[PDB]
């Protein structure tokens, strides 16, 4: 009778979810932008104070897109002209304001086209990498110091990532470390000489005659990777007359018979560092820890504090070693491993000893460490009434073990399961945010006796509008195969019987340490399909499935693309087996991972589904990046995993598709799953005579963003399901 | 007196349609050494003996040079329809004159040029649209017209030039193709002279 | 009932038509090929006789290609190893066979990888390309003489013509013109130093890991055009001592003053050839004849030799200039000219002289000249019954003009008005060929009294075949407009019935000088539609239509996309008003040019077509050659035709799309239209919203000829027509 959600509110974003996000200056007080206004709170009291007003924004003449505040508070970073490349990656201009005297800086600027620019922890230093070397400046004033020389394009890297260091190993662009107080920086150099090339071709304009191609380099499976190295310098005593000293640290032994990574670098104190390495085979790790000579002005890394980590079943961590978490002295730290039953736990260690003594234990898992002060340990776990889509705030005394209390496990039971924490300086305040099973909330809490101050955000607007609308509802369960739980969810539509019969649609993502089922809420493309078309949308984990443990996480090690696409089959056979579900209207789709799993279900020759969709898929593993597929594959080579290579192809498929619709997406641009796999699945199915459908997107990356490109693939998408069911 | 023939023997050589022009008067010449310090390869005269010429007196003596490979001996002819005569440089027959062809023995002060060169074609365009299409031949004595570009030689053969024409010159667009022929082994030369001459007034006289 | 015509007869070549082909090598005699043997013919009496067995064949161990035979009957030549580069190009290996002595030849063997071979037309000498080099052996065991040093790759081209020459000037790879008596050798060059490249991607198979880039140099519209040149050499006076020498001939000056082309070349007699010279705004033409001194060994041309061609209307020719036919003595010569009144005919010329003189005239067109003897001359026209869309031969005799007979008028008055003709060496015989309204007919004639001597196919088994399947039938009318006759055709179902109502099909082409309104038989895809689905299929001819005269053919100059798209636009209405046209089913579909005019008119808002389909289509007249554009457009600049160009694109209706349904089909590595203008097409779409249907084919040509892909295209066309119907 009432309305409903419909495709055009989920385009148009008739309805949005309101945030809170504020930045930590002090140990008191926090930053906070409203009106286009920057304002001081604080944190006892709830007062507020104008720090910036708008009015000076207006004067500067050209978009503001961000701003950074040094920690002295002196000054103020403006950012503009802004222009995008790859995931993390930008090039900027930048000018720099100051709020003592309020004026604008006009000597010595920073230069255009600047890759990436940094504070430092204390003061008013700078630090910025433009054409590929490091700058530093002491004042905003004056003029500023080189550091590198050797800098070159497509070639020599420094401060900055490559293509598999920012997308597989560091997920971010900068490759500079400051050291606590400001005395040193530390950066990493990549070298790419004979990495080779990925051509694609980029139209651009309309009035662009010639179309130019695209030259990256991109390591795929089995190929020659690039080459790091690590160096240290020191900023208290820079001199314009001569140039600048770096002192290089060397892997150790163990790593330089072969190929290796650069995987974390972290801070103890003001004089030692900790460096964690990783084998191209990746199972096996070592840490290292080094020291600072005042004598020779050299860094020592000695064996006896070198820390190993390796797996027999698989590989070390869920994506990359984890880091660790020192104390103030810098003795002794903290760290997430997995074991022996195969559950990842905190344990403690000294830095001489090698045992360390687990402080943490049980039939779940710890998400990560979020604070450490003198007295108590902060973490994240899943243990609340064993549903491992759950998310909790726990602290540990460190004197006795026994003494574990929850946070925030009964604030709100029947709204909120779903929780994420920010701390302050010195872990005084905490910021408490909730997605949950309900709207979000977020509040805010005192440490000293976990009482609560106040209210931040409630979403009452949306609520209100939320009565007049249809919506859908969600259901969280599990079943069981050789005695082992596996979670599903499923979104219902309203009035929801179970005498009816509803057509049901797959979502898959399948990727190894993934979830699907949780208890987070939200309003996308499977709200429309409900609420609307009246059509169940459901999901599920299997094995290869994260935070669980390693026996279900570890199964697919070297045999990927079978034990995955074989559990969401019997999924849906469990599904029809339930009395409201229509055997005869069952569909799946999927992105990325998922279009793979997708194309390997339609072909299996089941004979369970009707109609499927991939967008983006993998067709064969020798096509993708080398750190992604040698984790769970290895070597594409005769007398290591070579004959699995061959084995898991989408294209030795092509026969069985007679039997299915099938509709295939990609784009053009897209450098992550480059063209070239899709082309490949086209013309096997051509080869073999399979009626399918095809769609391009022009000039379009990996996540397909543009504003209008986004809403054409969902009304396409939305017509195909229509005519299949 | 004691006319020089230094510039003769002194730099590089020009080309055959950019000849150079000496002229003698009352001065002593001494055209045996000349003769003997080059290999001559051909020694023709028209209208005087050769020792006449050597051994008389004159009022003006007049010399024109250029370079000019050995091979195209045929074409620089008291009568031919070659290109070397339609275009780059026709002889004239008022006054009787000498033609020498010789080689450089290459111990001199002689700088080998990069090659030799000359005008294939030449010509003016005009008309309704540039259809008229009428040939310039150089009269006898004189310069072309195409000679102002590629003063020195050619970088590849076939080479195509254009240039407008102003409304003193006749107007139109003149344009013009030239050649190219690989260097011999030793330098190789073109020699004309000729004089004017009066009974009472032959002050040039044999040293 | 009785069975019909199927798609899959259509796709697997069920019903066969057969040929006769033959080449004449005296003037009684000719060669064929039957059961894979090779046999000898007189055309007096029909005698037969064995040149070469098949068992010959299978001792050489290869599979060949093709063969070639020498003018004098002692020499084979066999080709193997055949790799297709472009429409007319390729490459492949060569041996060479001896008739007397009966043994392979296996001394100075032709090299690997040749671009081109051919034989002198007296004798047995041979000139081949091999590296864009000049090569010729004056004996097939002896060694070879080189002619020409300077050929590099993607440079130089000696002898052979690059990508532009090629398709839209010469349409053949040659470039080596033999004397007629077999002294001297012409042959051209062209440089690429300063022409723009064009990249695309090519994927190469699974195993391949990086996909290749393609380059080709490719001039646009208003980019740098490469440079001829023109030389000729005598083969009497080869030496081993000695490098060959080459004379030059330069264009004239009314030429030089600009860019320009070379468009044709023919000898008159052994010491006489011609030559035709285009300019770059291709509406002047010059044509030379240039003769041989002895006494200097160079070539002279004169002045008062040369011809003048010139247009006001539009360019000079139908494609391009015309070739002369020379007499005996080579001081006369006969071409085809448009008269006053915009007729094409035929001049009378002396070599000395400016004057024509016109021997026919009438309101029809002359198609060609076939051959010429000292007292008749023979051609092909369309005067017969005043239809555009036939041919006919016909002898004229040179003494009284007066004299006209046709030679193929009433053999046979159906199943035959379309004809074409080869003759002999002397032109004693000839052979008629008919694919006339019937199934085609082959003949064999005499000149001396013009008597049919035999018939030498029939197609009689195919008309057996026939008589079983219900097939369509095909009705060839004309409109009038304006006081103008125009010509279409339909194609009608079986039991066709003028009260009820049939969906209707339109296919277009409408390129300048073009016809698909004609006589010829033919078996398509249309066949299927009308047999099969009910379905009328037509084709019209309007504004821009060739064989007419110069007032209809030069309509569209310097206007491209705006008389022919409205002529189709208003053959529609006319269609609707017969009678037997259902209003609510009409359709468009069309290839290349076609796919540019269909995407205009879908794009004009008319209302008339309901859904259509654009293959390989035209986007933006800036992404196209510059000969074939420049012919019909001019130059893209602010002084001379702009604004047509900017209004004449289909990205700028993107709007009016919204009312129609749309396909879209391209081909990945598409050299002649590039990839680059379907995908502008498909952003602009996107951009404001616009729903339709795309497919893309990997490493698929201008054609899409591989046999998985042929049956592909038009099995998915077929569903897209029968959905939308
Ligand atoms: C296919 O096309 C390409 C490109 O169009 C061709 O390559 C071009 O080749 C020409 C050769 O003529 C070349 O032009 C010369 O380039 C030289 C580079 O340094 C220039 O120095 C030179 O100028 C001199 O020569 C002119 C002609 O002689 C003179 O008129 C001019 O005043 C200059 O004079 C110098 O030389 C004389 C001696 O000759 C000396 O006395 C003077 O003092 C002075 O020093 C020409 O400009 C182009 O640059 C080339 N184009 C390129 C490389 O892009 C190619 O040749 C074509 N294919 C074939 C097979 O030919
Ligand atoms: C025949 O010519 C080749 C090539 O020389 C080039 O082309 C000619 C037409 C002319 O224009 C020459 O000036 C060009 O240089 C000669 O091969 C060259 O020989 C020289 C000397 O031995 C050698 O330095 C070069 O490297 C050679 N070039 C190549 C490409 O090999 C050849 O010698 C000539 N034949 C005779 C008999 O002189
Ligand atoms: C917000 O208000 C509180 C109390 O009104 C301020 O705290 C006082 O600050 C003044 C000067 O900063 C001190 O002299 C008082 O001793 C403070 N009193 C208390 C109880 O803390 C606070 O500074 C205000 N903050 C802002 C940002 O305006
Ligand atoms: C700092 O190092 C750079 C490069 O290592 C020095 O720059 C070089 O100086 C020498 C001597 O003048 C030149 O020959 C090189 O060409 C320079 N290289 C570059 C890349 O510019 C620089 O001089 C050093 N600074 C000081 C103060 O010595
Ligand atoms: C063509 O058919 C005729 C059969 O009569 C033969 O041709 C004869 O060839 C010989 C040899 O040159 C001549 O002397 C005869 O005069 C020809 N006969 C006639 C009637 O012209 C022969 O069998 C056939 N030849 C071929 C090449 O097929
Ligand atoms: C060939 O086409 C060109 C381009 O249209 C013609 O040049 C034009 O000629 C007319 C007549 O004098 C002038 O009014 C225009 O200004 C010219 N256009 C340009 C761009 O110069 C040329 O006349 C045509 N040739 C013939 C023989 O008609
Ligand atoms: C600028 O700040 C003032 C301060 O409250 C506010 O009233 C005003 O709305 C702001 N302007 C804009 C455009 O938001
Ligand atoms: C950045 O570019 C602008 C535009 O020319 C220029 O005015 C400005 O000075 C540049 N910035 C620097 C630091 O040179
Ligand atoms: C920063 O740390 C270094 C390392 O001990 C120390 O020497 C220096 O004095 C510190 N700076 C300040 C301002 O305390
Ligand atoms: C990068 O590696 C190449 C060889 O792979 C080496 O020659 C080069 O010196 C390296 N770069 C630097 C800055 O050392
Ligand atoms: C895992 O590490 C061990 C110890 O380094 C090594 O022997 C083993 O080969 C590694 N796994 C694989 C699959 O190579
Ligand atoms: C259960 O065990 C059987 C046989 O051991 C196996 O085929 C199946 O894949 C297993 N299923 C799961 C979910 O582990
Ligand atoms: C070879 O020729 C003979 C003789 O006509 C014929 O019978 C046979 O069928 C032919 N075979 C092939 C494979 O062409
Ligand atoms: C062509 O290639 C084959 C195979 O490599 C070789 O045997 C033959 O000699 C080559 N042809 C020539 C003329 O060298
Ligand atoms: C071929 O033509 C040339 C050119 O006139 C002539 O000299 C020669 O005699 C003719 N015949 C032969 C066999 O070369
Ligand atoms: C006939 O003339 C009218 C009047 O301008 C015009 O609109 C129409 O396009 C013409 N049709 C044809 C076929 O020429």
């Amino acid at each position: 009778s009432r309305k409903t959600y419909t495709l055009t509110d989920y385009l148009k974003n008739t309805y949005r979810l309101k945030l809170y996000s504020l930045r930590w200056i002090s140990d008191h007080e926090y930053l906070y932008k409203q009106e286009n206004n920057i304002l001081v709170f604080n944190a006892e009291y709830g007062n507020s104070s104008v720090f910036l007003e708008n009015s000076t924004f207006d004067e500067f003449g050209h978009s503001i897109n961000d701003y950074s505040i040094s920690p002295d508070g002196q000054f103020i970073l403006l950012e503009y002209n802004y222009v995008k490349q790859w995931r993390h990656s930008y090039t900027a201009s930048y000018d720099i304001y100051d709020l003592n005297k309020r004026q604008l800086i006009t000597e010595e600027r920073i230069p255009n086209n600047t890759q990436w620019v940094t504070w430092s922890p204390v003061g008013h230093k700078l630090a910025y990498v433009w054409n590929n070397d490091i700058y530093v400046k002491i004042e905003p004033n004056l003029p500023s110091y080189r550091i590198t020389w050797t800098g070159k394009e497509d070639i020599i890297y420094n401060g900055i990532t490559d293509w598999v260091y920012e997308e597989e190993v560091f997920s971010a662009y900068s490759a500079l470390w400051w050291s606590p107080n400001g005395t040193f920086l530390a950066y990493a150099q990549f070298n790419d000489t004979e990495v080779p090339l990925i051509e694609y071709s980029f139209y651009s304009d309309e009035s662009l005659q010639y179309p130019k191609t695209v030259r990256v380099p991109y390591p795929k499976a089995g190929a020659v990777n690039p080459t790091v190295k690590f160096f240290v310098v020191n900023t208290d005593s820079l001199s314009s007359v001569t140039n600048a000293t770096s002192i290089q640290i060397t892997a150790p032994a163990s790593m330089l018979i072969g190929d290796h990574y650069l995987c974390d670098v972290t801070w103890a104190t003001q004089e030692r560092i900790s460096l964690q390495w990783l084998r191209r085979i990746q199972n096996y790790s070592v840490m290292d820890i080094c020291d600072y000579d005042e004598s020779s002005g050299r860094w020592n890394c000695l064996v006896a504090r070198q820390h190993i980590e390796m797996s027999t079943t698989g590989w070390v961590g869920r994506f990359r070693p984890s880091e660790p978490h020192f104390t103030l002295d810098g003795n002794s730290f903290y760290k997430i491993i997995s074991n022996e039953e195969g559950y990842r736990h905190i344990c403690y260690f000294q830095i001489d000893k090698k045992d360390c003594t687990f402080i943490t234990k049980g039939t779940w898992e710890v998400i990560g460490i979020e604070a450490l002060t003198s007295d108590y340990l902060y973490y994240i776990s899943n243990e609340y009434k064993g549903m491992p889509g759950g998310r909790n705030l726990y602290k540990i005394q460190l004197s006795d073990y026994t003494k574990v209390t929850c946070l925030s496990c009964e604030l709100n039971p029947e709204r909120c399961q779903y929780y994420s924490v920010s701390f302050s300086k010195e872990a005084k305040y905490y910021q408490l945010r909730c997605s949950g099973p309900g709207l979000p909330l977020y509040t805010l809490h005192s440490s000293v006796n976990d009482k609560g101050l106040r209210v931040l955000e409630d979403n009452s607007a949306l609520d209100k509008m939320l009565q007049n609308v249809q919506m859908p509802s969600k259901k969280l369960d599990f079943i069981i195969l050789n005695e082992t739980k596996f979670w599903y969810q499923m979104i219902l539509p309203p009035h929801f019987d179970k005498s009816k019969k509803y057509p049901l649609l797959l979502d898959v993502y399948a990727g190894p340490c993934s979830q699907k089922a949780d208890t987070v809420f939200r309003l996308n493309w499977a709200t429309y399909l409900a609420s609307t078309e009246n059509i169940i949308v459901a999901s599920f984990d299997g094995r290869g499935s994260g935070y669980q443990g390693d026996k279900i996480m570890h199964a697919i090690n070297r045999r990927l693309g079978t034990f995955e696409v074989e559990d969401q089959i019997e999924a849906a056979r469990q599904f029809s087996k339930m009395g409201f579900v229509d055997n005869k209207r069952i569909a799946i789709w999927g992105w990325s991972y998922g279009g793979y799993v997708t194309s390997m279900v339609l072909g299996s020759g089941s004979g369970v589904f009707k109609c499927g969709i991939a967008v983006a898929p993998v067709s064969r593993w020798e096509y993708y990046d080398s750190v992604y597929t040698e984790r769970y594959m290895g070597l594409p080579t005769p007398e290591d995993n070579l004959d699995h290579y061959r084995n898991s192809t989408v294209m030795s498929r092509a026969e069985n598709f007679k039997q299915v619709e099938y509709l295939l997406i990609h784009g053009t641009a897209d450098d992550n799953v480059h063209f070239q796999q899709s082309a490949q699945i086209s013309k096997a199915l051509v080869d073999v005579g399979v009626d399918f459908q095809a769609m391009w997107y022009t000039d379009e990356d990996h996540g397909i963003a543009s504003s209008t490109a986004h809403q054409h693939i969902y009304t396409h998408m939305s017509h195909f399901i229509k005519q299949c069911f | 007196k004691e006319c020089d023939f230094t510039p003769m023997l002194v730099g590089v050589p020009p080309q055959v349609y950019n000849f150079k022009r000496l002229v003698f008067t009352n001065c002593n010449y001494n055209l045996t050494k000349l003769l003997s310090l080059f290999m001559v390869n051909e020694f023709s005269c028209n209208g005087i003996s050769p020792d006449a010429i050597a051994r008389g007196c004159y009022s003006s003596l007049t010399v024109d040079y250029f370079a000019y490979p050995l091979s195209m001996r045929s074409y620089i002819q008291p009568g031919s329809a070659g290109d070397i005569s339609l275009y780059n440089y026709k002889q004239s027959f008022a006054n009787p004159t000498c033609r020498v062809l010789a080689t450089a023995p290459a111990n001199l002060t002689l700088t080998k040029p990069s090659a030799y060169g000359y005008f294939q074609k030449c010509s003016r365009v005009s008309g309704e649209h540039n259809s008229v299409e009428t040939p310039l031949y150089i009269n006898p004595g004189e310069y072309s017209i195409c000679r102002s570009f590629s003063p020195y030689g050619f970088s590849e053969d076939g080479e195509v030039f254009r240039r407008q024409l102003t409304q003193y010159e006749g107007g139109g667009i003149l344009v013009g193709v030239g050649a190219k022929l690989a260097m011999t082994d030793k330098l190789e030369m073109g020699f004309i002279i000729s004089v004017q001459y009066g009974t009472d007034t032959n002050s040039v006289c044999p040293m």
